């Protein structure tokens, strides 16, 4: 649960900078 | 009846001594209370603006 | 000398989270200062800066964030880390889990404010506990001995009476002034009235200072309320030569309040998800008790927990047994047999009792009594288990003798009375009369010179 | 550039800060206007994430971050034997005296040796100008204490010809005691030398281990024997005497010096190192003398900041081996491994690195594995040929007691000699908790070319103990299944001599005068005459139980209960008192006793 | 007997009530003491605002000193109706100041469009040009600021020196 | 007032221009009105957990936020109603939707509006009077049994400006208005509280009068006291009825409050089935227990929060009645269901699991829960004396 919950907000993270770098 | 007795018998026992530290308050009080009063004003009224200590350029 | 700088207050939340409101804007954010937040209806909290970075603030709030409002709430920053104001005049009160009091007297009028944390003792300093104090208990001052300035907790299966032994101990401890300080975490109603009773009823009451965290409030103010606790013995016994006994009340329950804050900011678990700082963060607690060069003042640490399922194991007594030095622990193997107090000496020990036992702190002698005691009473534990499957013919008469001196050992060395006090002289005269029970030759962890002044008294 | 960065943000022992373009990794730098202490641990551009090995509690954004462009590192001279060190390698003795205060302040910026006391400096006497000199070479001794010398030794990354040395004197920290001069370029040098800890100090060789490490503790010496430069584990649940064996090793073995590193450990613990060690005494050449002299405390307390625990371990070896580079046989206490792994636990945490096993990070098993092989006996450095080693023995501590920890795990795949406590038996007062059945040592095939040269039966002896306990610990789980009733006269023999062997042997009482320390010549006496009644009462029932006249292991309690007094006596026999000669006598007495008897049961 | 038992313990009890009533008193009056002489250092205050002289330098400096903690760009000034001509004047010499301590410009606007309540003493409060963050130089504030964390001198000047703290660890 | 949903996510939705809204403030989302609470601020924008299926729910749909948190209404009409774990009352549902479901976004206030109730004001208040929270502005005789006091809310304080003379009134109608600071509020016979809440008190008290079950075993072997805290292992075969039907006869308690926190769909059925069927004497008449209880019920598959917050509407509302000087039983019949409802939230909010799955605060959510027990002093001018006992059934 830990280690998945980990993954799952570096990948919001890595989302969020993506769409930041198209403004 | 006899615990009665020494409850009203402590009640002013308790009483006198809270008149005598009462009374020692309000003389070591009085005879600060302007040193101290100054003390606060003066150092309320020194401002010494500042920046903080982190500021850059 | 003080802070003159005016405080700033800002309205800019720019979220809110569990227990944490995350500022932004906020110029240059001190790393674990404290915030004033008033929300929309104007009521007041408090909160810590857990995380800063560049112009954001990640206060956590000690009385939780329902009713933060991202437009209208407004935290005042203090500009510095959690004071506890301190005085002598803490003595005679009752606190809150935040050290706001509820005694209804008036506030703490300080002569001094020292940091909540506290700072590391320096280890050239710390002066060794070594003097013994007498809880008057059997079951602790004979085979669990406990120094002034020592750390020593209570384990107990949860239902147990340990509020009952922390009372008889605070009731009835001394040395071969005691002042007190208490604190409790997550504690029900009936239990906080029992503590501030037994210490009202026994009348040491400008001696002692309470700090309640019930179990109806707000859970992140437990992350403090044994720090205010010893914060204050700080005070008291570093500043002004006190000793102290501190009783933390329910460490399961602020162990709980450390896994609810864990597992709210996402932080790495340890063992049951406990996070993995936790036994740091208990060290902080703990390690506060001790003597000190050149003051004449001690903290001796009395922590109190129940353990989950009564499990050893759990991370909570665990980690706990790791940091003090050594456990006193309650059964309800004696329990359930009416045997108060229900101090289970196998899994019991001391640390710090060998350098207290000894002579002109104690019989000589009283090293090795104990020593012998728990043999005994462990080949007693053992055959019993034995018995349990094979019945009394697979035994040998020794062995049977073993389980008779167990009957003997519980229903005289550690069953006693709640006002019932025994100094460690007279535990030793009854521990010499149950040890009689074997031949001399069967005491083979005592020396023989021992065994020939005192077995045939 | 500028020589300091700023705070970016916080977070426990974490901060980061902007403005760190051009740091190394693993370079140290002061945070905080009160310099708090620190290391960098990851970079992300032009910021650094550092590591702070003191509380950053108050730490503000914009606060300044010194650069250094050295990493972590201990001063290496005089003045380190009988003090004591926080994890950060300040001296707490200086700390008190300069701060007057029961408390360590945060950002200290005291020396980590004194500069203003003198030491008596001999050189070498064989080094002149135009000597060629390279990195390990002794260029003078030092009389730092009455037992240890400090051979005073030139850097190991130097190298050069000798332009200038000291005459004998007194000369201080600043004194430059040697010049010299290499490729066109100088170099001067004082009686102190600054190192990396994560760096290992180098050798010339690792060579072979083949000499016990002499303990206080029977099972220890004799049935789980560690030698010198060996790498030890103590996993132990709380309560189990893991401290009680660090101390045994500390006060009582044949290592030439101690480093006693308090890592993670309750404060209470370094006092009584502190208290006890300067009135206990050894002897040399007939002169009585403080322990404290051979010893080098290294202090990180539980409630001191985490990542002073990773700094303490790497401050404690790197201690270790600088002394080892003297040729000392230097031992190391880690006296807790488990709350180094807690602090590489909590720092990953804030890292966000992914975890291995309960939350601890992938690279605990390298951390732990590039630790323990800093140990090791070695051929040491530079001109003058010296052997010393490091042993370490590593005091892991498992939570809730189970051995399947990872900081266990991990150690147990490195290390080479294993002393599992045993919660079982540390309840029960049986100390040392040794368990016997789950311990090992590796360096017995190493140790038995040593042991043929003092004590030809001591091979034989250990074999027969493990096949008493063996064949005890096989014949427990019928007697658990079925009571003590139907065992062969032979099997309550094995069961009676292993309870002996448990209750008399393995068993120590290390805070009595007669068990305080167990002489090696003691450890062997005791072992033969127990394993001599069990072959002799062996012999007796396997005789006898061929014809009517057969003996029984009761038949040999009852007329024996003497003998089995005396073997059980044999424990108390006091090492101060009772001298070796006496000792080897009331023990042959025991010997001839037993074979009286036997004779007359036959 | 158990009946005679506790009348003991309900009088132990009661003795120990009539301790902690008295010891209660005993605090509250020095509280209020305290709090008294918190109260005349506020009157002394508005006292020292009916001079022009004294209070344009309080107002001189507090301006500055809010300036100081905001470093903001654009900031709003509000006082009350009776100080706008000195805050006018303390605001027109802390711009060149601040500019001079801090290099940077900054618009600072009197906020006479939302005055303080007039039972405030005196003094400033300055916000952003957003009005999203604020710093309180009211004398009021200040004075609790100070006073506050100067509390164990004002105690151990008012009562006397706690004669059993022989340390300060 | 209004946002709008910016996103939807399984039952969270996430909605734009709240700056204005509060945590754990609840709100309704999509032109339905379904109910859900703010988990979250991120600027202007909010995270909603909607309790209800959000299938349908669109992006700018509106999102009507209620000033006030997740709460209770409290007043005459609460005596013999059946609420659901959000005061949402099956039986006003039932009767204006004439509809065997409960249709997804109900808005029915939970006191029925229209009844005019007799009301008394208190003959001691005046013009002019000073009044505080728990005084007894007036008394209203919705049952032959509960005559139910109307009390000031804990929060206000101040003078009396008006009081309703004698007559027939309802929830919404004003009954008092005071001023205080020259702010004037007018209150009506409802009042509202926030569920997580304790209702202060004067003193809570020791617990020391026996709560009778009128069952000998009980009573001999294993007491229970007014204001006490027990627990009953609930299974098929325990015979738990026993105990329950038995409590709400005969105990000395002058209000029940049976809490079904996700009781079987069938298994609540029987309870609804039971408890309008049981009578009880009262001064040599027989009347239905229905007089002197109310019902929350929520079958497994109510919303989880419906469930989560059913064991808190159960002691908010027997606060209540504490503070009316009533001597209040709760019985609360599955405590491991609600237990699954609340580790069920905190999965869909990602908190991580503790114990056996359990979150790491289920000890202080039944911590102070059972501390909300308790005989008390209550609050305002009367002195009245008051308790709440708990009953919590568990299913191990
Ligand atoms: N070898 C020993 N001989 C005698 N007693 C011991 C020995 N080892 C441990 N003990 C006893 O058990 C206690 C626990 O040992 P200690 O070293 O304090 O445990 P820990 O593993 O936690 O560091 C000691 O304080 C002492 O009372």
């Amino acid at each position: 649960f830990y280690r998945l919950k980990k993954i799952q907000e570096k990948k919001k993270i890595i989302k969020e900078k993506s769409e930041k770098d198209l403004e | 009846a006899a615990a009665l007795g020494s409850h009203g018998s402590c009640s002013s026992e308790v009483e006198k001594e809270t008149q005598e530290k009462m009374t020692i308050l309000q003389n070591y009080f009085e005879q600060n209370r302007d040193e101290v009063l100054d003390n606060l004003l003066a150092f309320v009224c020194d401002i010494r603006p500042e920046i903080h200590e982190n500021y850059r350029i | 000398n003080y802070l003159s700088q005016p405080r700033l207050t800002y309205k800019t939340v720019s979220g809110v989270n569990g227990p944490l409101v995350i500022l932004d804007h906020v110029k240059f954010p001190r790393y674990a200062e404290i915030v004033h937040l008033t929300l929309p209806d104007g009521t007041k909290r408090s909160g810590q800066v857990l995380e800063v970075s560049g112009s954001k603030a990640v206060v956590q709030v000690f009385e939780g964030t329902s009713g933060i409002d991202a437009k209208k709430t407004s935290c005042e920053f203090t500009g510095d880390i959690l004071r506890t104001p301190v005085s002598e005049d803490m003595l005679g009160r009752v606190f809150n889990g935040s050290g706001k009091p509820i005694d209804r007297g008036p506030v703490v009028l300080a002569e001094d404010f020292l940091d909540i944390m506290g700072q590391p003792i320096n280890p050239q300093c710390r002066i060794y506990p070594e003097e013994m104090i007498q809880t008057g208990i059997s079951a602790i001052d004979g085979m669990n001995s406990i120094a002034r300035g020592q750390k020593i907790p209570i384990f107990s299966a949860a239902g147990l009476p340990h509020n009952e032994i922390a009372a008889q101990i605070c009731r009835q401890a001394g040395l071969v002034n005691f002042a007190i300080v208490f604190a409790a975490m997550g504690v029900n109603m009936e239990t906080a009235r029992f503590f501030k009773s037994d210490f009202e009823e026994n009348g040491s009451m400008d001696n002692v200072c309470l700090f309640l965290n019930l179990a109806n409030d707000p859970t992140i103010e437990r992350i403090i309320t044994p720090r205010l606790a010893l914060t204050t013995a700080e005070f008291l016994a570093y500043q002004c030569e006190k000793h102290v006994l501190v009783i933390l009340t329910d460490m399961s329950s602020y162990a709980e309040a450390l896994r609810e804050v864990s597992a709210a900011r996402e932080e790495v678990p340890g063992r049951r998800g406990f996070p993995g700082y936790m036994y740091t963060d208990l060290a902080t607690i703990y390690e506060r008790a001790g003597r000190v060069e050149g003051r004449n003042g001690s903290i001796t640490q009395i922590p109190i927990l129940t353990m989950p399922n009564d499990d050893i194991t759990h991370p909570i007594p665990d980690l706990t047994g790791y940091i003090t030095e050594g456990q006193i622990y309650v059964d309800r193997q004696l329990h359930n047999r009416q045997i108060y107090p229900p101090i289970n000496v196998l899994p019991s020990l001391s640390r710090l009792m060998k350098s207290a036992i000894g002579e002109g702190m104690t019989r000589k002698d009283h090293a090795d009594v104990s020593n012998q005691l728990y043999a005994c009473y462990a080949i007693g534990k053992d055959v019993q288990a034995m018995k349990a499957v094979v019945g009394e013919e697979a035994l040998t008469s020794d062995d049977l003798l073993y389980l008779e001196f167990l009957q003997k050992f519980e229903k005289n060395f550690i069953t006693q009375g709640p006002y019932e006090n025994r100094t460690v002289y007279e535990t030793l005269d009854i521990g010499w009369q149950l040890l009689r029970i074997f031949p001399k030759e069967m005491l083979k962890r005592i020396p023989q010179s021992t065994l020939s002044e005192f077995y045939p008294r | 550039e500028s020589t300091f960065g700023y705070v970016h943000g916080v977070s426990g022992p974490v901060v980061t800060a902007c403005d760190m373009a051009g740091a190394a990794m693993y370079e140290l730098v002061r945070v905080g206007h009160s310099e708090l202490v620190g290391e960098i641990i990851r970079l992300e551009g032009d910021m650094a994430t550092i590591q702070v090995y003191e509380e950053t509690s108050g730490v503000s954004v914009g606060d300044p971050v010194l650069r250094t462009g050295k990493p972590l590192s201990v001063e290496l001279g005089p003045g380190i034997m009988g003090a004591i060190f926080d994890g950060i390698q300040r001296p707490l003795s200086d700390i008190s005296s300069q701060t007057q205060s029961i408390y360590i302040p945060r950002g200290v910026n005291v020396s980590a040796l004194s500069r203003d006391i003198k030491w008596e400096f001999i050189p070498s006497k064989n080094l002149r100008v135009g000597s060629h000199i390279t990195g390990g070479d002794i260029y003078g001794i030092v009389n730092e204490n009455s037992l240890i010398k400090h051979k005073i030794m030139l850097p190991p990354r130097s190298r050069g010809s000798v332009t200038y040395i000291a005459p004998p004197g007194n000369y201080d920290a600043s004194d430059v005691v040697l010049e010299l001069e290499f490729e066109g370029v100088k170099e001067k040098l004082s009686m102190v030398q600054v190192w990396p800890v994560r760096q290992v100090r180098p050798v010339t060789e690792k060579l072979p281990a083949n000499h016990p490490l002499l303990t206080g503790q029977r099972v220890l010496d004799a049935l789980f024997p560690c030698v010198q430069g060996g790498t030890t584990a103590i996993p132990g649940a709380f309560g189990c005497g893991k401290t009680v064996i660090s101390q045994s090793l500390s006060k009582y073995s044949n290592s030439d010096v101690i480093i006693y590193v308090g890592c993670g450990e309750r404060g209470n613990e370094m006092s009584e190192v502190l208290r006890d060690f300067p009135e206990l005494t050894m002897e040399v050449d007939g002169k009585v003398e403080s322990i404290m002299k051979r010893t080098a405390l290294v202090a990180n307390t539980s409630n001191m900041p985490v990542a002073a625990r990773e700094a303490s371990i790497y401050t404690g070896i790197t201690l270790s081996e600088y002394f080892r580079d003297m040729g000392y046989h230097v031992s190391m206490m880690a006296d807790s491994t488990s709350r180094w792994a807690e602090a590489l636990r909590e720092i990953s945490g804030r890292l966000a690195e992914m975890p291995a096993d309960s939350g601890y990070p992938a690279y605990l098993g390298a951390r732990l594995a590039s630790f323990y092989e800093r140990a090791g006996r070695v051929k040491c450095l530079g001109n003058p040929e010296r052997e010393g080693s490091v042993s370490i023995v590593g005091a892991v501590s498992p939570p809730g007691g189970d051995f399947s920890d990872p900081v266990t795990s991990a150690t147990l795949g490195i290390v080479q000699v294993f002393w599992g406590l045993d919660k079982k038996l540390a309840q029960r007062k049986h100390f040392p908790s040794v368990n016997w059945l789950i311990s090992y040592s590796k360096y017995m095939r190493a140790l038995d070319e040593y042991y043929d040269k003092h004590f030809t039966e001591f091979v034989p002896l250990r074999t027969k103990a493990k096949e008493i306990l063996q064949e005890e610990e096989d014949l427990a789980e019928i007697v658990q299944l079925v009571g003590k009733a139907s065992l062969a006269e032979t099997d309550k023999i094995t069961l009676e001599v292993a309870k002996l062997i448990k209750d008399d042997f393995l068993q120590q009482n290390g805070y009595t005068p007669y068990d305080r320390f167990c002489p090696f010549y003691k450890t062997v006496g005791m072992l033969s005459n127990m394993i001599s009644f069990y072959d002799m009462a062996r012999r007796a029932v396997e005789t006898t139980a061929q014809s009517d006249n057969k003996i029984t292991w009761s038949i040999i309690r009852e007329h024996m209960g003497e003998i089995l007094y005396k073997l059980s006596s044999m424990k108390f026999k006091d090492p101060v008192k009772d001298g070796e000669a006496k000792i080897k006598a009331d023990y042959a007495q025991l010997l001839e006793d037993m074979q009286n008897a036997f004779r007359s049961l036959e | 007997e158990k009946k005679e038992k506790q009348i003991e313990q309900q009088k132990k009890i009661q003795m120990s009530n009539l301790m902690n009533q008295a010891r209660l008193k005993v605090l509250r009056a020095r509280d209020d003491l305290i709090t008294d002489l918190l109260n005349e250092a506020k009157q002394r205050l508005s006292k020292v605002v009916k001079d022009t002289t004294r209070y344009q330098v309080l107002l001189d400096g507090l301006v500055l000193q809010g300036l100081y903690q905001l470093l903001e760009p654009r900031m709003i000034v509000r006082c009350r109706k009776q100080d706008f001509p000195l805050v006018k004047a303390a605001v027109q010499k802390a711009i060149p100041m601040y500019k001079i301590a801090t290099k940077k410009d900054v618009d600072v606007q009197i906020d006479l469009e939302a005055y303080l309540p007039e039972d405030i003493a005196g003094g400033v409060e300055i916000y952003n040009g957003d009005r999203k963050i604020k710093v309180s130089n009211t004398l009021e504030s200040r004075l609790d600021l100070i006073a506050q964390q100067m509390m164990p001198e004002v105690r151990g000047a008012l009562f006397g020196a706690n004669a059993n703290r022989k340390f300060l660890d």
